[PDB]
């Protein structure tokens, strides 16, 4: 009985430590056509980005309707308290309540069509941030779990909220779609089926609330939409290509017109693609 | 506790309430995903309508949940009585243990996984809380099987204790569990209580 399970029990090694080729290098290290989607995916993203632009905002208090122009992709991590009770630190920011989170105008600020990917922890998050995405107008489309390993500390890890049944050890992300998209009319603006749901990495270090950098490539290969959008990012996801926007940034450069001159004409707000990525990706 | 237990049955208009009480239910219903499928489904009334809150005072709900069901699977836990208080994901892996990264297997990404809703009900008793992760790794096996890694993470929970299993199969027949569904063998059934009560509410068959 190869019981994965079964194997947690007795050794305290998660059974996703026995996935394989789980990182963005080895995954396609044998596959040199799909290693060359991803990698000319990359070079578009990187040559089309804009430089980083990020301003510290007290989310609670800020008119959200001052960022501008409208948003392709909205990546949302407000700080939840169960991020704290389960690791038992301290929080150096307010923590954001379901109640606080649904009061925020999400869509005073998406584009007409567009993405949403929201951090909802592994509770009841799961529930009040399929909630959220109706208040601000998104559809339920599909969950991104970020799978922890504990390769480096096989053991079991108490789960504090008193309703679990099992030992939580992932945390999803939900996406939303806003508007109509056609995956094969609208392949200008979204290409789809080139990652899976699944982010697999180890566990953080103790204090570490940091969410896996790859949610940024799933984003980034999925939709073309050059206006993305980081809420309750940090210093350390300071990202070409991004808008960060969050109350613990130490410095602000944003500037709304200089932003939303790189997108107007003669520019673009998409980026368009190649002919050698169009004979690549996935189609019907 | 008996050995496996199951009844051939259409689970919409089997009278369950002659089955008694179960600390664990478990489910795989062949939900309406709005999509053309080689095999038929049950309407959301129908699947509203099943007569799941007989079957449990206090216990564990399972249900597996797939497209729009991940949202209608929410709304049927609710209905039925529970609070849904974990979901388990099952990572589907190759032969080599990878996951299966091309193709187009989901509508905007590729999918990775099956997700299964866990619910409580009541206050139950003699249940083992933080044994088993909420992740199951496991290769897909013959026409469709979820991963029988589920009933080890089931009795691990709730030790010696009796269950039932709604659409389940042959494969499927486990101790201390009665299994419903239609394409089983016949009616089988062991536990004396069960065995009166259905003679009575079907004294032909
Ligand atoms: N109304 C109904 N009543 C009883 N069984 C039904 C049913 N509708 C569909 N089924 C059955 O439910 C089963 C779904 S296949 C279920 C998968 C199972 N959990 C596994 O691990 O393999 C099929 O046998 C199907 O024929």
């Amino acid at each position: 009985h190869n019981d994965y399970c079964q194997h947690f029990v007795d050794t305290g090694h998660r059974p996703q430590n026995f996935i394989r080729d789980v990182g963005l290098a080895d995954r396609f290290e044998e596959y040199p056509k799909l290693r060359e989607l991803i990698r000319l995916k990359d070079e578009l993203i990187a040559k089309s980005n804009t430089p980083p632009m990020y301003l510290q905002a007290d989310i609670e208090a800020f008119d959200i309707r001052e960022l501008t122009p409208k948003f392709d992709v909205i990546l949302l991590e407000p700080p939840l308290e169960e991020y704290y009770r389960e690791t038992g630190i301290t929080a150096n920011e307010k923590c954001w309540t379901w109640d606080d989170i649904m009061k925020l105008e999400i869509d005073e600020i998406a584009a007409p069509r567009s993405f949403i990917f929201l951090w909802c922890g592994s509770g009841e998050g799961l529930d009040l941030g399929r909630v959220c995405l109706r208040k601000w107008g998104y559809r339920r489309c599909e969950d991104i779990c970020w799978i922890k390993t504990n390769k480096n500390n096989p053991g079991k890890t108490k789960t504090l909220d008193p309703k679990a049944v099992f030992q939580r050890t992932k945390e999803h992300c939900l996406m939303g779609i806003k508007g109509t998209v056609k995956r094969s009319t609208d392949g200008d603006f979204i290409h789809a089926n080139v990652d899976i749901d699944l982010i697999i990495t180890e566990e953080p270090e103790i204090g570490n609330i940091e969410k896996p950098v790859e949610i940024f490539h799933i984003i980034e290969h999925f939709c073309l939409g050059r206006r993305r959008l980081h809420l309750f990012g940090r210093d350390s996801t300071i990202r070409p290509g991004w808008l960060t926007v969050g109350p613990t940034l130490t410095n602000s450069n944003y500037n709304a017109e200089t932003y939303a001159s790189y997108f107007s004409a003669p520019n673009s707000y998409l980026t368009g693609c190649t002919e050698e990525i169009e004979r690549l990706r996935p189609k019907s | 506790l008996f050995p496996p237990q199951w009844i051939c049955c259409d689970i919409r208009y089997l009278d369950v309430s002659i089955l008694g009480k179960f600390a664990v239910v478990m489910a795989d219903p062949p939900w309406d995903i709005h999509m053309e499928l080689p095999y038929g489904t049950l309407t959301d009334d129908e699947m509203r309508r099943l007569n799941i809150p007989v079957l449990q005072d206090d216990g564990f709900l399972f249900l597996w949940v797939t497209g729009r069901a991940m949202e209608l699977g929410r709304e049927c836990l609710n209905l039925w009585g529970y609070e849904r208080v974990d979901e388990i994901i099952w990572v589907k892996t190759n032969q080599l243990q990878r996951i299966i990264r091309t193709g187009r297997t989901g509508h905007w990404l590729n999918h990775g996984k099956e997700h299964c809703l866990v619910g409580v009900k009541g206050n139950p008793q003699g249940f083992n809380q933080g044994l088993d992760c909420d992740v199951i790794v496991a290769e897909v096996r013959s026409t469709s099987h979820k991963p029988d890694e589920i009933y080890g993470m089931i009795e691990r929970l709730s030790p010696g204790t009796r269950k039932i299993e709604l659409f389940g199969r042959p494969h499927n027949v486990q101790p201390n569990w009665i299994t419903l569904g239609n394409q089983l063998d016949g009616i089988h059934l062991l536990d004396p209580d069960v065995v009166a009560r259905f003679k009575q509410r079907y004294p032909d068959g």
